[PDB]
């Protein structure tokens, strides 16, 4: 129990932090990855002067603060502001003292060696956690779907990745990163919806375009004869009621937004798209392992939640793969937390105890120890 | 020290986005060393944000703020914003009156209460209680401010308190016979500065909806005689009837301490 209860799992994202206790089924804490700094001197009624704001209080009060994102494209870019988000996570969100809890953290696919050593330096030397561990994100997603070999298409708020994993070892030279994700996708909907003849003028109009994207957006299979369908004008249309009455209608654009993930050309991106990239990762891997990867395309991440994403991907890679092959696109329902759940499982596991980096290992080996 | 209370109708992102409107709000606001702005319907605080960028574009500290969280049983809400010149006064402390929120809560929008410290006046410390009353409820709420005055005295041991805001204190909302049921009126502890005479509406109506009330012997000795009055920005700034009302349907009520 000492640490059975006690292991923490913190998944640091570009848009959201997911956090909680190893053992739980889902994150106890989910909140924006921002750190707000007040543009002016003054106070809220009853509070003192605050130097900084994190998560939702930074979002809610955004009009008087300069908002900053510590993690650009999955990589920690500002370490002063990240130690601020961690502090908030332990002390306010989970309300635990960190110096008696083992902490499993996550990093990104080709996270620079030096960063994995730096967050270890900050975990052990400024938070004084007993022990910690850094798992790679795609690797926890795979594992949370039971398996050990597969290829994960991972897509969240600032990055998309393909991480081919074989008997647990993520394959460095076959990993692909596509910098277009849910953030890019909300801003494109924004324009095709103002372009539908609308105005997201106040900040209460801006924010909810993102809630339109999440609730009403679709990834149609045969996106071709779906536009064609749009035109005959079926009961395909969908009206959402705004903060007030102002019933906005979205028929068609509803799927023009996730067609951006297959066609980056919709947004002036010259890069290849999700399905081709799944494939290219795969023809960059060893030959003998390619049947395995093809029958185990695990999807994880908030942006892979658009319904019919899996069917489109299913047919997208069947038709690029040699017919002798078995294609299989696994997309679980909890996928917006796969990464986290994979960490919860792993860290609560009976056999993981012997991989925890302890302060004994650290004080004796330097940050190098956990770096592997 | 020029103090004022100003209900800007629906001060919001939109209102701050007109340049012409924004320029007149900024110009009014700069006449005062302490200003209270009511009907601040700003969710993310973007609009308060814009207003301070304008006041502080050349010294970062021409103005500092105090702002409530959004307020309303109604649940269509607004905040209380104080903006003060930090070189003139300091904020020693602050709290949101505890009105009982249930069904009991005495106010629509619980007064924010801010204790100031001033060194160029005879009063050196004094609290300002802020209120925009529900018009429908005006008689009970101007009377329940008697109890918020009593709380400032329990908590801060302070007599010199100023109570101000849009009290909806005249015409249909409070009549001659109702006054007799407002302790804030009957207790001779409080000197009411904007008389029942005063028109403080920018529209055609004539009502002294907007008040400044002072208790405290030293605060009352600091009010410069006859500086308490509304500010006719339409008449002062030559605005049309169309323009003036586009700012607000109300006028600032000001007072000067010494
Ligand atoms: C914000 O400020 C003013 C005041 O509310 C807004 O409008 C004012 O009143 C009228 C009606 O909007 C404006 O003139 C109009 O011009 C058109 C063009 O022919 C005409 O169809 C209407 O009959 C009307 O006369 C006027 O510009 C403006 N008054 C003043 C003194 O500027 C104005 O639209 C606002 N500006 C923005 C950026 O929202
Ligand atoms: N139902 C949904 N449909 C589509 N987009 C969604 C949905 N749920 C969440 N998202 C989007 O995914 C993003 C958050 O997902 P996620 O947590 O995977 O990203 P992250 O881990 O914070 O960042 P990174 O890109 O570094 O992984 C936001 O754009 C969010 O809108
Ligand atoms: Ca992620
Ligand atoms: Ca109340
Ligand atoms: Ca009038
Ligand atoms: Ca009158």
């Amino acid at each position: 129990d000492e640490d059975e209860t006690t292991a923490l799992v913190c998944d640091n994202g570009s848009g959201l932090v997911k956090a909680g206790f190893a053992g739980d089924d889902a994150p106890r804490a989910v909140f924006p990855s921002i750190v707000g700094r007040p543009r002016h001197q003054g106070v809220m009624v009853g509070m003192g002067q605050k130097d900084s704001y994190v998560g939702d209080e930074a979002q809610s009060k955004r009009g008087i603060l300069t908002l900053k994102y510590p993690i650009e494209h999955g990589i920690i870019t500002n370490w002063d502001d990240m130690e601020k988000i961690w502090h908030h996570t332990f002390y306010n969100e989970l309300r635990v003292a960190p110096e008696e809890h083992p902490t499993l953290l996550t990093e990104a696919p080709l996270n620079p060696k030096a960063n994995r050593e730096k967050m270890t330096q900050i975990m052990f030397e400024t938070f004084n956690v007993p022990a910690m561990y850094v798992a790679i994100q795609a690797v926890l997603s795979l594992y949370a779907s039971g398996r050990t070999t597969g290829i994960v298409l991972d897509s969240g708020d600032g990055v998309t990745h393909n991480v081919p994993i074989y008997e647990g070892y993520a394959l460095p030279h076959a990993i692909m990163r596509l910098d277009l994700a849910g953030r890019d996708l909300t801003d494109y909907l924004m324009k095709i919806l103002t372009e539908r003849g609308y105005s997201f003028v106040t900040t209460a109009e801006r924010e909810i375009v993102r809630d339109i994207k999440e609730k009403l957006c679709y990834v149609a299979l045969d996106f071709e004869n779906e536009m064609a369908t749009a035109a005959s004008s079926s009961s395909l249309e969908k009206s959402y009621e705004l903060p007030d009455g102002q019933v906005i209608t979205i028929g068609n654009e509803r799927f023009r937004c996730p067609e951006t993930l297959f066609q980056p050309s919709f947004i002036g991106m010259e890069s290849a798209g999700i399905h081709e990239t799944t494939y290219n990762s795969i023809m960059k891997c060893d030959i003998d392992i390619r049947k395995d990867l093809y029958a185990n395309n695990v999807m994880s991440g908030g942006t892979t939640m658009y319904p019919g994403i899996a069917d489109r991907m299913q047919k997208e890679i069947t038709a690029l793969a040699p017919s002798t092959m078995k294609i299989k696109i696994i997309a679980p329902p909890e996928r917006k937390y796969s990464v986290w759940i994979g960490g919860s499982i792993l860290a609560s596991l009976s056999t993981f105890q012997q991989m925890w980096i302890t302060k004994q290992e650290y004080d004796e080996a330097g940050p190098s120890i956990v770096h592997r | 020290l020029k103090i004022a209370a100003f209900n800007i109708r629906t001060f919001g992102e939109t209102k701050m986005s007109n340049a012409t409107l924004a320029s007149y709000i900024v110009r009014i606001v700069r006449r005062y060393d302490i200003v209270l702005i009511q009907e601040v319907r700003d969710s993310h605080l973007v609009a308060v944000g814009k207003l301070l960028d304008y006041l502080n574009q050349d010294d970062p500290n021409t103005y500092h703020y105090v702002v409530s969280e959004p307020l309303g049983r109604n649940s269509y809400k607004e905040r209380y914003l104080f903006l003060f010149r930090p070189n003139k006064v300091s904020v020693l402390d602050t709290y949101q009156y505890d009105d009982g929120c249930c069904g009991n809560d005495s106010f629509s929008r619980e007064p924010a209460v801010v204790k100031f410290s001033s060194h160029s006046t005879k009063v050196k410390e004094f609290a300002i209680v802020a209120l925009h009353s529900a018009p429908s409820d005006a008689v009970a709420e101007i009377n329940s401010l008697y109890d918020v005055y009593l709380d400032v005295q329990q908590k801060w041991h302070l007599n010199d308190v100023m109570l101000m805001g849009d009290f909806n204190a005249d015409c249909s909302y409070v009549t001659s016979s109702q006054w007799s049921s407002i302790r804030l009126r009957t207790s001779s502890t409080f000197q009411w500065l904007i008389p029942d005479s005063a028109d403080t509406t920018a529209t055609s109506t004539n009502c002294a909806y907007d008040r400044i009330v002072v208790a405290g012997s030293l605060l009352q000795s600091s009010v410069v005689p006859g500086s308490a009055a509304p500010f006719d920005f339409q008449a002062a700034y030559g605005l049309s009837n169309e323009m003036a009302l586009a700012i607000s349907d109300h006028y600032p009520v000001e007072v000067t301490l010494t």
